[PDB]
């Protein structure tokens, strides 16, 4: 009944998304071939959300894979679940973006997107009742930030009333992998505030610390962090595909958590995270999950919640739970932390409980957060912008491509409007 | 006409046989899945003990 | 010729109806198939062709998640396939999404069923609409449904059962906005609306039934018994029976004060019932104690205004009379002076029936109290105070004005609950 | 738009669920009561293709009351380009459409020639005497005998029969005289065995007939020989069969053609399920 | 019982007839030895092969077709190929010294010598036909035999058989790529004769199939074998009603009736969809709407003409396989509300629909994929006058300097019909304009 269109752009976006289809195809009992093999009748109840049926009752995912270089396009195709996507949906160029935002938004991004917008026009017009969009990319690149934010704006000019949900990996100080990171992050979020209803900020610093302290993994591979991200994507939208006591779709999550049109940046989380050694010592209860949810070490962004205030918090639970335990636990945590939450909004917390827990586990709780502390992740990018813009360093690759110097002064002013807007209510 | 009527009757018989096979296969699948789950649980119990 | 039409709107209204219609099948002996292996079922069921007993409820929701749970559940063979009406997308806890944009695309199918259902009934007694205040569908969609019903059916009674927002515990965030927006239209097209909440039933299950972990599947059984106690005077025989019209006269003194409280007694577990003694002189004192009111409010600050007690089961009318005069001489139970007679009692012959596998005990006699009082001015004071601290900074407003409903409706609905607030002191001041 | 199918809860799925539940309930009721076409065909095939044991002779003379199998031998004919190859056995054939619609066998039932070697319930014939009460008797040349087939049924006995040609009575495809099976007892069930060579036929008339030998089968009232048309094909519930008629075929030297030669086959003493072939 | 006699003349007709007659043998399960396999004891009730395959007392099935050429270079490969035992020893007719892309050699000098031998073989093939629907012709405009020998074969066929249907599948010259130099002379002359001696002329060219095999089947380097199969798939969808069963069948007279409004306009356009590779069918859903939406796109046309310039007159939809008549009406109703597709004013109902139950059968190891439903559209369009325009532009630009004329005068053909054949289609171009005038 409700449909979600997926789009994968950038090297970081394709690998997370290809790991994201691993989780839900196991949830719905789909083989890499495309044939349903499950046990319960609640899995084929809602398969039209993410999947299309083909000849022979064989299932294909509703995702579009877009890139400019075939280096990571053939890596996903030669993966575990690579033989399930549509071969026509693999849209790619030949020339790489060079980690340059001008190559992905004016020079090579303006040629390919005409073919890119045709396939997402095919999938949207054949849907029954389209609910929204979904896109995975990164803010620090040239491909994932060039056409990552270009596909957002063009769809907004076509479909005005939907919910456009994106998952962006944000830059970090200590895990800097590119010299030109502060330039590409500012140039991308300028359009993300304008034309996106909800944006999830995920930081590589917090993903490594979860893998180090809570999970106790000494050598985390990039296949490990993408499983941490893919848990929170499937948890926030589980009320559209599975029955539960409190159903809340994506638009219901939009009304509760967005008080003002320019404050829609979220921190995500996954509750039952435990190490290999200490699975036996822990006891799985609803108050145990709530203590794990409100831990500072569990969120996916390197922002300290103790240096800010919370606007709106929600938590989507999964499994068979009593409802007094869920309701009284999100009242105790609000009364025991009264100064930390805002005083002009009563009842910051939000409840969501689903009947079906994930595979191999008894309960789950997906965490989402809005806080004033997200400005610290935005001041560090904005301060790194100033130290590189005053000397006009690395500008001749941007300015020599068709870009003026007046877009950089425009975008930096938009951060300081956004940083002050969180500080205004704190 | 005569052999066409013969084909129609044989097709009806094939329809009945197809329905019987379609109702048998689900029972076989359920039995196999239940046996596999029970054996896995018993093995886990023994090794833990 | 005594018929009642039930409408179940929203998730909270429908999910109670999953447990409401479970209880009605046990009362009359009807199987979940719809077959009965004499005519007291005719209030709630219409026997149809082939002897199937068809209910008299319309299940409407803008979302297909919850109705498809019933269309695949154990009660598939009971309801009509055209009385289960769905949409495509929910209201997303937005008043202007269930009333202004999406609520208009299904409202013609909703009223077509009520018109078809009412023609089969010989004498129509009233309406029993179930929803909750906080959600968008339980606010937006019930607002125009009773708006179009009051112009089509004029003088028919409209009995309302709604989930009032609890003071400290709540689910959503925009519920102070949606509670004010619901009640603008209720004061003009509703005749008697009963409030219940979620925090009072939690404390009853903790202390009285001794349940450590209550669930929404447990609260719906308790609400399912109160609605089956109000409508018990029509299905069965009694010493003196109360019709739907005649407890609307003696509970509504003024056109703006029609918000009574629902109270059931005795609500006891299995392990405690066989020890302590259940007399009529004790089960009526359990209705007046401050712990057993099913709305989070203190009755001792306000004063009682109109009380109605509906006894069912093995009850002699003598000890009811001695119990009333026992109440009237107690100084802590304060009545208003302008209403010297305030107690309306009603005796029925049918004891309650326990659902197998349930949490309630098998009890020989029970009383349901419907009390009109001035104590709920405190309940409407705290919710108005939560509205002002959010409308000052214009939070959560652009989701409303983006659908078609202008910002001028917030100030008009605020001044109406402002207007009915002083109507409680205008009737609470002694003459 | 797009369509998904049975399980998915999208669009008009409720009426499809009702329709498939109704169809499944009807199918289970029919198959539990036993009105299923495959079950009726299974019962009919089990009755027809049952194994049977043949008789075993000692002195080579065919006895009355013995169970034999009628087999046309194979000859390299040059009459047609396509025709059945190998030895053929005389098997009865009920009507196909009437056999599917009704359980009981409909007399009269036609005959045919099938590439079969193992004796089954469809091709075992018992040689009987019209005088009856015959014990320790030898079948002789030029003497009347009758053929009776139980046909895989323990209920009734059927006999070969034929009559003079009529404008309403003819064979299925060759338009000649027909041979069928009836339960009636008359003179149209009697057949005679004669020597193939015309010169020594009257000399060998009145001699005990050898077993597993080529002999001519001649009807009494019409005086036509039992003949197998190899080049004319009959479609049957059991495949393709050669035709069988009653006609006498003569070459340019007035010698009976290999169509009219028939051989009575007994059972192998070492293995009663197998024949002498 | 209803039988067709196919005629293949030229080098195009034989090479199309090699791939077209492979499909009939591979659809009815007729082996190259000429006999059906013996593993059909359960199977029966099949006599639909009698339209093309004649039985024999030995069980052998031989095709009802004639293969005509003027050289032994192309037919000797058939006679020494896989299907040497299948075709008749006399239904493959050979000449000498070909025609060398000259119309006069094909019509007056060499094509007069063997016309009596072929006319005997057609008559020897027509007496066995207890019922004959008509003739189907495969040839080429740009050749010597395909344009010269055809021009008098249609004149002799109409005299012997009066009002019998004649339907053509012609290889029109492509607008940009081609092979022969003097192709405007041969293309002008043979279609001046056959305006009045034909009834319906399906056309297809060679460039537009090169475009199809590139962006649909992802074949970078096709040959004529890849192109001949797609032309061989169109013929089966046209003729499938006479062979197999269906909810709505069309005879060779039924879709001739519903595609020619006037006697001088008998030129449809041939299209086919869906065409796709083996891998890409495994994922894409093939709805009834999506296979009829592909036929109306100009990129899927098999003649290099854009239908947006002109207006459709009549159309014929021919369905195969698991087609329900419900989805045909809903997909047609969408097209009726499209503004891009334009119709003339005097044909309010332009669609003729036929359904056959047999799904399309695909050769093993082929480039095209096995599908359950397919549609072939025989659309009449005014925009074929664009195709005549570019060729008559080519004709007078070369006729002005009297180039190559002595190849035609010195063989037996007068120069007087060089001008008349140009003056014939000058008036035909006036006829396509008057038909397209809205009333
Ligand atoms: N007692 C009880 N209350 C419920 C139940 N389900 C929902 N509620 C209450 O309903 C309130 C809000 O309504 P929702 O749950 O959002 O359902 P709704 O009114 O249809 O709103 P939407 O689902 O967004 O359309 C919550 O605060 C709950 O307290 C239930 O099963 N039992
Ligand atoms: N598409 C396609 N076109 C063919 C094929 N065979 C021949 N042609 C066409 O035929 C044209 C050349 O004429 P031919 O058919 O080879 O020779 P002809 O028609 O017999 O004329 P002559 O050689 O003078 O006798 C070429 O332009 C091709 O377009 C084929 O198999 N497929
Ligand atoms: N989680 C995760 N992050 C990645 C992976 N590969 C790259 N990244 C992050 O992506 C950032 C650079 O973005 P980049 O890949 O250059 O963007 P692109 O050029 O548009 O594809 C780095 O800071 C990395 O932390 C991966 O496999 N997993
Ligand atoms: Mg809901
Ligand atoms: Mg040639």
């Amino acid at each position: 009944m409700r449909e979600i269109v997926h789009l994968q752009a950038g090297q970081c976006g394709n690998q997370i998304g290809a790991k994201f289809w691993e989780v839900i195809s196991d949830e719905h009992g789909i083989d890499p071939t495309g044939t349903y093999h499950g046990d319960s009748d609640l899995q084929l109840e809602r398969i039209n959300v993410y999947y299309n049926e083909a000849t022979g009752g064989k299932y294909v995912p509703r995702a579009v894979l877009v890139d400019l270089e075939p280096g990571t396009m053939d890596s996903v195709r030669s993966g575990p679940f690579g033989q399930i996507f549509r071969p026509d949906n693999f849209v790619f160029g030949q020339s790489g973006a060079g980690n340059n935002w001008a190559k992905g938004h004016y020079t090579e991004g303006a040629e390919l997107v005409d073919s890119v917008l045709d396939v997402v026009r095919k999938e949207a017009e054949s849907c029954d009742c389209l609910q929204g969009f979904q896109l995975t990319h990164s803010l620090g690149g040239g491909t994932g930030s060039g056409m990552g934010t270009l596909l957002i704006s063009k769809i907004r000019e076509e479909y005005p009333d939907r919910i456009m949900n994106t998952f962006s990996v944000v830059p970090s100080p200590k895990v800097s992998d590119t010299v030109v990171e502060p330039y590409n992050a500012t140039l991308s979020v300028h359009q993300l505030v304008e034309n996106t209803d909800e944006t999830y900020c995920i930081d590589n610093e917090a993903l490594y610390d979860i893998c180090f302290r809570t999970l106790k993994l000494t050598t985390p591979t990039y296949g490990d962090l993408n499983h941490l991200v893919s848990a929170t994507m499937s948890g926030v939208t589980t009320c559209l595909r599975f029955p539960g006591q409190l159903n809340a779709d994506l638009r219901k999550l939009a009304v509760n958590m967005v008080p003002f049109p320019r404050l829609h940046f979220f921190m995500p989380g996954f509750a039952p995270l435990t190490s290999r050694g200490s699975q036996q010592y822990r006891a799985l209860t609803v108050p145990e999950l709530t203590q794990q949810m409100f831990d500072a070490k569990n969120m996916m962004a390197a922002c300290d919640p103790r240096h800010g205030r919370y606007l709106t918090v929600a938590a989507v639970f999964r499994g068979r739970m009593s409802m007094k335990e869920v309701d009284e636990q999100m009242l105790n945590v609000q009364n025991k932390n009264s100064s930390y939450f805002v005083e002009w909004i009563p009842n910051n917390v939000k409840t969501a409980v689903c009947d079906i827990p994930p595979r191999g586990l008894k309960m789950s709780a997906t965490f989402i957060g809005n806080s004033t502390a997200i400005q610290e992740l935005f001041k560090r990018i904005s301060e790194q912008f100033t130290a590189m813009f005053r000397r006009k360093a690395f500008l001749h690759w941007y300015t020599g491509e068709g870009m003026d110097e007046m877009e950089f002064t425009e975008a930096e002013s938009n951060m300081n409007d956004l940083v002050s807007e969180y500080q205004q209510y704190q | 006409v005569q052999r066409k009527q013969f084909l129609r009757l044989l097709q009806n018989e094939q329809f009945e046989l197809d329905m019987e096979e379609a109702i048998q296969k689900a029972e076989e699948n359920k039995r196999l899945k239940e046996l596999q789950l029970k054996q896995e649980e018993k093995l886990a119990m023994e090794l833990a003990k | 010729m005594r018929e009642c039409i039930s409408i179940h709107v929203g998730q909270a209204g429908v999910q109670i109806g999953n447990a409401c219609w479970e209880l009605y099948c046990l009362e009359h002996g009807i199987q979940p198939d719809g077959q009965m292996p004499d005519d007291s079922f005719n209030t709630f069921f219409s026997e149809t062709g082939a002897g199937k007993h068809v209910p008299r409820a319309v299940f409407v929701d803008l979302e297909p998640t919850v109705i498809d749970e019933v269309r695949t559940g154990t009660y598939r063979q009971l309801f009509h396939p055209e009385q289960l009406i769905t949409g495509k997308e929910d209201a997303a806890n937005n008043y202007a999404r269930g009333h202004y944009t999406i609520g208009k695309e299904i409202i013609d199918l909703v009223l077509d069923r009520i018109r078809k259902l009412a023609d089969q009934c010989t004498g129509l007694q009233g309406f029993l609409v179930f929803h909750s205040f906080g959600g968008g569908t339980g606010s937006g969609f019930t607002s125009l449904l009773m708006e179009r019903l009051s112009v089509d059916y004029g003088k028919k009674s409209k009995l309302e059962f709604s989930i009032y927002p609890a003071p400290q515990v709540s689910t959503a965030v925009v519920e102070p906005y949606n509670s004010i927006l619901t009640t603008h239209t209720t004061l003009e097209h509703s005749d008697c609306a009963f409030m219940v909440d979620n925090e009072a039933i939690y404390d009853i299950c903790r202390r009285n039934l001794d349940i450590e972990r209550p669930t929404y599947t447990n609260l719906n059984r308790l609400i399912g018994q109160i609605v089956s106690s109000i409508t018990a005077s029509l299905r069965f025989d009694g010493a003196l029976n109360v019709d739907l019209t005649e407890f609307q006269t003696n509970l509504v003194p003024y056109p703006r004060i029609h918000f009574p409280l629902a109270t059931y007694a005795p609500v006891i577990s299995a392990e405690k019932a066989y020890h302590e003694q259940l007399s009529v002189a004790e089960i009526t004192n359990a209705c007046f104690e401050p712990a057993n009111q099913m709305v989070k409010c203190d009755p001792r600050h306000g004063k009682y205004m109109a009380c109605c007690l509906l006894y069912r089961g093995d009850v002699v009318p003598k000890d009811v009379n001695a119990a009333i005069a026992t109440i009237k001489t107690k100084r802590t139970i304060q009545f208003v002076d302008w209403c010297p007679t305030g107690f309306k009692v009603g005796i029925n012959y049918q004891p309650p029936t326990v659902v197998p596998g349930g949490d309630l005990a098998k009890v020989q006699r029970a009383v349901c109290m419907l009390s009109n009082t001035t104590a709920i001015a405190e309940a409407w004071a705290r919710l108005d105070h939560k509205f002002d601290l959010m409308y000052a900074k214009r939070a959560f407003v652009h989701w409303y004005v983006g659908e078609g409903m202008e910002e001028g409706e917030f100030s008009e609905a605020r001044e109406d609950m402002a207007a009915l607030e002083k109507d409680y002191e205008e009737v609470g001041v002694d003459s | 738009q797009n369509v998904y199918g049975p399980g998915v809860r999208i669009g008009n799925w409720n009426e499809d669920v009702y329709l498939e539940e109704e169809l499944m309930k009807d199918f289970l009721e029919k198959r539990d009561k036993g009105k299923l076409l495959i079950q009726r065909s299974r019962r009919l095939k089990q009755n027809l293709l049952r194994p049977m044991q043949l008789s075993v002779t000692e002195d080579g003379y065919i006895h009355y009351g013995d169970k034999v199998m009628l087999v046309n031998p194979d000859d390299p004919d040059t009459e047609a380009d396509v025709f059945l190859r190998g030895d053929l056995s005389l098997c009865m054939t009920p009507d196909e459409i009437q056999s599917h619609l009704k359980d009981e066998l409909e007399v009269p039932c036609g005959l045919s020639a099938v590439q079969a070697k193992t004796p089954i319930g469809r091709n075992t014939f018992i040689i009987l005497s019209v005088h009856r009460d015959a014990t320790g008797q030898v079948l002789r040349y030029g003497q009347d005998f009758c053929l009776g087939i139980t046909g895989g049924f323990d209920n009734k006995m059927l006999y070969l029969s034929s009559d003079h040609r009529t404008l309403l009575k003819s064979s299925k495809r060759s338009w000649l005289q027909e041979v069928y099976l009836t339960d009636e007892v008359s003179h149209v069930n009697c057949w005679q065995a004669a020597f193939p060579d015309p010169q020594l036929r009257l000399e060998y008339e009145g001699f005990p007939v050898p077993a597993n030998a080529k002999i001519l089968i001649n009807h009494c009232h019409t005086n036509r020989g039992l003949a197998a048309h190899r080049h004319l094909f009959l479609s049957t519930y059991f495949g393709k069969e050669a035709e069988v008629v009653a006609h006498t075929y003569l070459d340019s030297h007035r010698v009976e053609k290999p169509r009219n030669h028939w051989m009575l086959v007994t059972g192998n003493p070492r293995d009663a399920s197998s024949s002498m072939l």
